[PDB]
């Protein structure tokens, strides 16, 4: 919302104007590597126990 | 049609600038933020 002061002539009078604005998300991810190994499924399952 | 002015006083403070020159304390405002910020107007 815009605030005006009141000027006199010759130049021209203005009205009060006002702004209505849209912004879109932008959307991103992330990615991590967390990878085992081979026996570590045994060890913790209890295969190799 | 003559006519004299009639005033009271109701002293409020206020944020302002105060700056002494010489022998007189002078006032010092920019008028940028508190006036013709965001309109179509020239500063004159």
């Amino acid at each position: 919302h815009q605030p005006l002061i009141a000027r006199d002539g010759p130049h021209p009078i203005e009205q009060p104007t006002h702004n209505y604005m849209t912004k879109i998300i932008d959307r991103r991810a992330l990615n991590a590597a967390f990878s085992l190994a081979t026996e570590a499924i045994a060890l913790l399952t209890g295969e190799a126990l | 049609t003559l006519d004299e002015l009639e005033s009271a006083p109701q002293t409020t403070r206020v944020r302002a600038d105060l700056v002494s020159i010489g022998e007189k304390l002078i006032f010092l405002e920019a008028l940028e933020k508190r006036i013709y910020a965001a309109t179509n107007v020239p500063y004159p």
